[PDB]
RNA sequence: UCGCCCGGUGCCGUAGGGAAGCCGUUAAGCCCGCCGCCUGGGGAGUACGGCCGCAAGGCUGAAACUUAAAGGAAUUGGCG
RNA sequence: GGUAAUACCGGCGGCCCGAGUGGUGGCCACUAUUAUUGGGCCUAAAGCGGCCGUAGCCGGGCCCGUAAGUCCCUGGCGAAA
């Protein structure tokens, strides 16, 4: 078949002209002074991947799924985004 | 002849009993006039 | 037992029914005449009239409805309305009495008494829409749909509609302290029935 | 908001199925007794199902 | 209670008829399909007609 | 429903659940075996033996007694006949059906325009073959047997 | 003709209890039918039941309590591995433990909640909730 | 939370009640929204709701779903009419949907908003998804479905944080009732907003027809009406 | 002449279903089976090939191209 | 768009992405318009004019065996990227 392609690490919006969303993103760009929009969607994706990981280790059970569960907390609080007492939920 | 009852509806056309009779006459002419 | 003697229930015709049955009424029927006309029970008409009397003597007397659209059951509605404190509407029940607050005859009851669920179906529907108990006089032909307390009785003849409402009006008095004993009701039955 | 069983929901006395907010139900005090309140859901009123008071034994419509 | 639709039960009986010109005692069916005649003398006891037979002797029991 | 028509129909015989013979019976097993064998030698079909026992002799169905020589099976008329060697040489269901399709086949030879009767013949033959397939499968019929109408 | 005496029972039950009845008669009575009634009872969906013999395969009397929303048969009778239950529980039931899924495991008939405790599988026959 | 508590006192004085429920609410016998519902009463005054749930008219608990204008023919032209579709509700447990008509856009909106209050209902919330197993009133406690016209609607519970992924109008209705997370599956024609709106309303009502044991409640978090305002 | 059970043939009608007209134990309801057909309107049941028939004819059956609607059930009027 | 154009062509304002931003062709989702999950066939596309039957798919209750389908445990494999 075909060999590996390098892929984008962000995602665009499904519709480009929704008013109640242009209005919500116009605020986060003046408050933190980000350069363009593709700089903002990258952080949304960084968060949506964490969220989608916690949804699978939450229904799952097994031996290594346990090990994958507590590596998400360890980094996620090594990065300062959670405190030292936080549970998966 | 495998016909379909949507065409007996007469709204914007002519009658189908009379289109059949006219298709049959051409299927004849193509047969006799060197349909061999 | 036997609020009136049996020879008086039968003499009125409380027990005569119709030539049509129903699976609902199958417990109030008693037998079939060779003529093909069903006969009701009378022990049950009695044992239901007592319960209907001591259930109705618990409301405030100005919040009852008696209704009838037939013609033979209109004078027994007014006399029953006058003896107790109840309200009565004889004749046509014009719609929106319980649903339309834009009318002059607005009135919201607490119970409602229906003489015939078939002829008085407008008031029955308006009562369903409002959530109040329903006490109805059922004959061999009627259904018990939405009726909360039934009373099996020939609800068509002229002499039987006067004997039912008479007993009901007396037993309501005896259960709220207006009367000492049952033989202290000195109003003759002929005053209830419609004159020929 | 001070949840000490803030309320309860009523159930029909024939089938035991609790009652939805806007249906044509009814309630009334037990005839022949006077001590119990009796509920009837719309579907047990429409097809006339018997009930019986939980205190005395008086039955049915 | 216990509708007929569950555990059906017949409507026809076994009789203990007793002959006339023979005195003999027998058992027969109520809805026969043949011509039941006595087992010594030969006179008939029942007759076949559509649904239920029309017996011609004296009954002692219904069994 | 019925096999060829589709009417429902429900007429039939409704029996009481019961294990032992009734108390008012008096015919012992051997007295009933002799009765069963006596009638077959008057030329009676295995279906019309039971009718007579029930009507005249007062014996409810003979499937109330066990097999004398075997505790597993229960007594049935055909299992009495084969005890004495009188049982038919071909299942009598098949025989009744085959015999009923032989004088219809000589009626259809003088009236060949009776097109509504010759459909009943096709339906009878369908039944005969439906039964022969089953009998051949259960070994009641030898495999060198075929319904050939030109015989009999 | 007749092809499934278990499906007929479960549809009869869910048709009867939806109009308010309090007793049913499951006419052709296997012992698979009885085995599934046994586990519909322990989880509180029906009352008490008895086997009545009528000379021809027997009948079942069961009293209803008005405590079930829907019952039916999983017909093609798929097999399941002991670690692949959620894939089917997300297809038949309405929330993450709402009701039972009946399984014909190699040690009898039981609900999937007791199959996951031993870690076995089998054929799915029905579901109640 | 007071600006809507002097409104209650102002309305409760100059209002002359005309039905029985109004008498009860004025005499202080009925004093909470939760005890007018499961009894078979009738609600014909809109002031039973301006007094018991005052913040229903707060202009951010209101919504105008669509405005249409329709016509009938006559030998002297085309007689025109409006149709507004409105919904109201506090964002805790109570919602209502009504329509209302008129000859002008202003009268029609007034009738829409008025009839929305009389067709109010209370619902159940919880958390029934396989992914999020918290116990918090943020979604639908289990799968429910409702229908209207030619539209079929189904709602499925979803995890905490996911938006409300349903169509363009379902968000208004579902957000006035207090929900915040859901999934959806639709059939039929979803471009007639009246039938689509009434399907979503019917589903939220059917939330309370499912029989449930007292142990499911402390597994999904089921609350009815307000859940700790 | 009246009442009941089984099978056919009609009507009014609950729950439920449907876009409605309306169906409603003789389902167009909820289930378990098997087979046949449908995929925007025209071109077209046509052309080319095959098999049947004494002929008339039956059965099987496409594409180039062209078009934004063609169809259904019910409302208010105008009209005969 | 017919001599009073927010819709064409220019000026001046504004909006969306931004080292990019538009045009033409192809596949997937959109589409429950291919449907095992999961569609239709009275009036909209669509039940063979009717019936008989061969292969194939679907098949009543109980009891005793076998262990092919099926389920659990365990050895050898399914290259790296
Ligand atoms: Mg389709
Ligand atoms: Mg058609
Ligand atoms: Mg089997
Ligand atoms: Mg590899
Ligand atoms: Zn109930
Ligand atoms: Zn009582
Ligand atoms: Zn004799
Ligand atoms: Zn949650």
């Amino acid at each position: 078949g075909d060999p590996k392609r390098q892929r984008k690490k962000y995602e665009t919006p499904p519709h480009p002209w929704i008013k109640e969303r242009l209005d919500r993103e116009r605020v986060l760009m003046d408050k933190y002074e980000l350069k363009n929009k593709k700089e903002l969607w990258k952080h949304e994706t960084q968060l949506k991947n964490f969220r989608r990981r916690a949804r699978r280790l939450l229904a799952a059970r097994g031996k290594q799924a346990e090990i994958e569960r507590e590596q998400l907390l360890a980094r996620l609080k090594r990065l300062g985004l959670l405190p030292e007492d936080a549970v998966l939920d | 002849m495998k016909r379909r009852p949507r065409k007996w509806k007469k709204k914007g056309r002519m009658r189908w009993k009379w289109i059949k009779k006219r298709i049959r006459r051409l299927k004849r002419q193509r047969k006799k006039e060197r349909g061999l | 037992e036997y609020l009136v003697p049996l020879d008086q229930y039968l003499a009125a015709g409380v027990h005569i029914g119709t030539q049509q049955k129903t699976k609902d009424m199958k417990k109030f029927i008693y037998r079939v005449r060779q003529d093909g006309l069903y006969v009701l029970d009378v022990r049950k008409t009695d044992e239901r009239l007592k319960v209907a009397g001591k259930f109705l003597a618990r409301f405030d007397p100005q919040s009852i409805l008696a209704v009838s659209v037939r013609l033979y059951g209109q004078k027994p509605v007014k006399k029953f309305g006058e003896v107790t404190g109840a309200r009565a509407i004889p004749g046509r029940f014009l719609p929106g009495t319980m649903t339309n607050p834009a009318v002059k005859n607005f009135f919201e009851p607490d119970v409602i008494i229906i003489t015939d669920p078939r002829a008085d179906h407008q008031a029955m529907k308006e009562a369903i829409e409002i959530g109040i108990p329903i006490v109805a006089l059922v004959d061999t032909e009627n259904l018990l749909s939405y009726v909360d307390l039934a009373i099996p009785t020939n609800n068509k003849g002229r002499k039987a509609l006067a004997l039912i409402y008479w007993i009901l009006a007396r037993e309501i008095l005896y259960n709220r302290g207006e009367i000492s004993s049952r033989e202290e009701f000195k109003i003759p039955v002929e005053e209830f029935e419609m004159k020929i | 908001e001070n949840v000490e069983l803030k309320f309860e929901i009523p159930v029909c006395t024939s089938c035991g199925r609790e009652i939805t907010p806007r249906e044509h139900a009814t309630h009334f005090v037990c005839p022949n007794c006077g001590e119990a309140i009796i509920w009837r859901c719309e579907t047990c009123r429409l097809l006339a199902k018997p009930y019986k008071c939980p205190k005395c034994g008086w039955e049915g419509p | 209670a216990l509708p007929r639709n569950v555990i059906p039960m017949p409507r026809s009986r076994f009789l203990r008829v007793k002959c006339i010109d023979c005195g003999n005692e027998q058992i027969v069916f109520s809805h026969p399909a043949t011509r039941v005649r006595c087992n010594v003398c030969g006179a008939t006891l029942v007759e076949p007609t559509g649904g239920k037979g029309i017996i011609r002797a004296k009954i002692l029991e219904v069994l | 429903a019925r096999m060829h028509a589709r009417k429902r129909g429900k007429s039939g015989s409704k029996r009481p659940p019961r294990t032992a013979p009734p108390i008012w019976l008096e015919y012992t097993v051997e007295d009933i075996e002799n009765l069963v064998v006596k009638l077959r030698k008057e030329g009676y079909s295995t279906a019309m033996i039971g009718t007579i026992l029930r009507d005249q002799y007062g014996i409810p169905t003979v499937k109330l007694f066990r097999d004398p020589d075997n505790p597993n099976r229960k007594l049935t008329i055909t299992r009495i006949l084969e005890k004495h060697g009188l049982a038919p040489e071909i299942p009598e269901d098949l025989m009744f059906l085959i015999k009923r399709a032989v004088n219809l086949r000589k009626h259809l030879e003088q009236h060949p325009k009776d097109l509504h009767s010759m459909r009943g013949l096709q339906l009878i033959e369908s039944k005969i073959r439906r039964l022969v397939k089953y009998y051949k499968r259960k070994g009641k019929l030898p495999k060198d047997w075929r319904y050939d109408p030109e015989q009999a | 003709t007749l092809l499934d005496p278990l499906a007929n029972a479960l549809s009869h039950i869910t048709n009867s209890e939806r109009v308010g009845k309090r007793e049913v008669y499951i006419k052709p009575a296997s012992k698979l039918i009885g085995e599934v009634l046994r586990v519909m009872q322990k989880y509180g969906y029906i009352g008490e039941f008895e086997f009545i013999d009528d000379g021809r395969a027997g009948v079942y009397r069961v009293q209803l309590l008005g405590k079930i929303n829907k019952a039916g048969a999983i017909k093609p009778r798929f097999p399941v591995k002991a670690r692949d239950y959620e894939r089917w529980e997300k297809r038949f039931l309405p929330a993450f433990e709402f009701g039972i899924l009946i399984v014909s495991t190699s040690q009898g008939v039981m609900s999937h909640k007791e199959a996951r405790e031993k870690g076995i599988g089998g054929r799915l026959i029905a579901y109640v909730y | 939370s007071q600006e809507w508590k002097e409104y209650a006192k102002r309305v409760l004085d100059e209002w002359q009640p005309k039905t029985k429920l109004g008498m009860l609410v004025k005499e202080g016998q009925i004093t909470d929204i939760h005890e007018i519902f499961r009894k078979g009463y009738q609600i014909k005054e809109p002031e039973i709701i301006d007094v018991l749930l005052p913040e229903v008219n707060a202009r951010e608990n209101q919504e105008i779903l669509d405005i249409a204008l329709t016509v009938r023919m006559t030998d002297s032209g085309r007689r025109v009419r409006f149709r507004v579709l409105a919904a109201v509700g506090n964002r805790d447990g109570y919602v209502g949907l009504g329509i209302g008509h008129g000859r002008e856009v202003g009268i029609a909106i007034r009738k829409a908003i008025n009839y929305a209050k009389l067709n109010i209902i209370e619902i159940k919330r919880g958390c029934g998804s396989w992914e999020c197993r918290c116990r918090r009133p943020h979604s639908v406690p289990f799968t429910v479905e409702g229908k209207e016209g030619s539209v079929r609607v189904k709602l499925i519970p979803g995890p905490r944080g996911l938006g409300l992924v349903i169509g363009d109008v379902g968000k208004k209705i579902l957000r006035l009732a207090g929900i915040q997370d859901v999934w959806s599956q639709t059939l039929g024609e979803t471009r007639t907003t009246v039938n689509f709106a009434k399907a979503v309303f019917n589903a939220l009502y059917n939330t309370n027809k499912v029989v449930v044991t007292p142990e499911m409640i402390e597994r999904y978090g089921i609350v009815v009406g307000r859940a700790m305002p």
